[PDB]
């Protein structure tokens, strides 16, 4: 198997409004990824022949 | 697994080689952000 | 903030650690005079009740 790893998708930020300002979320909510990822692997394709 | 021949990998991570490669798609191309000049203000 | 700092015209900060200062020492004379003890130093007026 192969693992590559696939980046997480964007995250939009917060518009903070005027009242929250030296408040807590005047620095507005999180933006959280998480990595995720994709496998490779194979399968066999054979034949046989005989004289 | 793997498990045809007599002597097998323990787990199948030992068989993975996993990559640390990032992948990301073709991802809206930003438009209007840019286009617009800017006014360096200083107050509200 | 960060922000109302941004969105004057003056400074402000100068005014905070001012009136910051300040503000302890009228702290300390409000209650020089009548404090009631509890937590706050007990004061002349009513040190002068208990006497």
């Amino acid at each position: 198997i192969l693992t590559m790893l696939v980046e997480p998708d964007a995250g939009k930020a917060t518009w903070v409004a005027a009242s929250t300002y030296g408040t807590d979320t005047t620095t507005g909510e999180e933006v959280k990824g998480a990595l995720k990822e994709i496998h490779f692997s194979t399968y066999k394709l054979a034949a046989k022949s005989f004289i | 697994v793997n498990q045809s021949s007599s002597v097998e990998v323990s787990s199948e991570s030992y068989e993975t080689i996993f990559s640390q490669r990032i992948i990301r798609d073709l991802q809206k191309e930003l438009v209007v952000g840019a286009l617009f000049e800017e006014l360096p203000m200083s107050s509200k | 903030t960060d922000e109302t700092e941004e969105d004057a015209i003056f400074s402000l900060l100068p005014l905070l650690r001012k009136r910051l200062i300040e503000a302890h020492a009228v702290s300390i004379e409000e209650a020089f005079m009548t404090g009631d003890g509890s937590g706050k130093p007990k004061g002349l007026l009513t040190l002068a009740s208990e006497d």
